[PDB]
């Protein structure tokens, strides 16, 4: 129950872009001491891709 | 945790409200199980 | 006399430390009543005494 799902439809023409577009939508980047870290927005839950 | 445990139909009546009941119980249940493994004031205050 | 007020003053320092101490010590010491609910958690009790405490 504590794991969310995300739908992606590849195509031929898929670049990373497409992968940096819904890490843009989904999560969010905070700096920390260790380096620069992304986790989803809602926190307790693995986002699934 | 009473009504949603003891009473029946909620499941099927109120899906992901009862979902999402069972999401912030487990994890109320995991950290009131670590207080219980440090049950000093002091050592639940300074947990993160 | 001023040696007699500084041995008041230490002795007055002393005493609060003391206090100070026996606060920090009960604090430490200090420990939450827990009490099984229906063997699924240990609930927190002494909500009263511990608020009460707190205040003092």
């Amino acid at each position: 129950p504590d794991m969310e799902v995300v739908g992606l439809n590849f195509s031929s023409a898929t670049t990373p872009e497409l992968l940096l577009k819904t890490f843009d939508h989904y999560c969010e980047y905070r700096r920390t001491p260790n380096g620069v870290v992304l986790a989803p927005v809602q926190l307790g839950k693995w986002l699934v891709l | 945790e009473g009504i949603f445990t003891g009473s029946a139909d909620i499941k099927h009546l109120l899906p992901v409200e009862t979902q999402r009941f069972q999401s912030i119980s487990t994890e109320f249940l995991a950290l009131m199980k670590k207080v219980s493994k440090s049950p000093l004031v002091m050592d639940v205050l300074n947990i993160q | 006399a001023i040696v007699k007020d500084v041995l008041l003053v230490a002795q007055g320092e002393m005493a609060l430390e003391e206090f100070l101490k026996q606060i920090r010590e009960v604090w430490n010491t200090y420990e939450l009543d827990l009490v099984n609910y229906q063997n699924k958690c240990r609930l927190i009790r002494g909500w009263d005494d511990l608020f009460n405490k707190v205040k003092e």
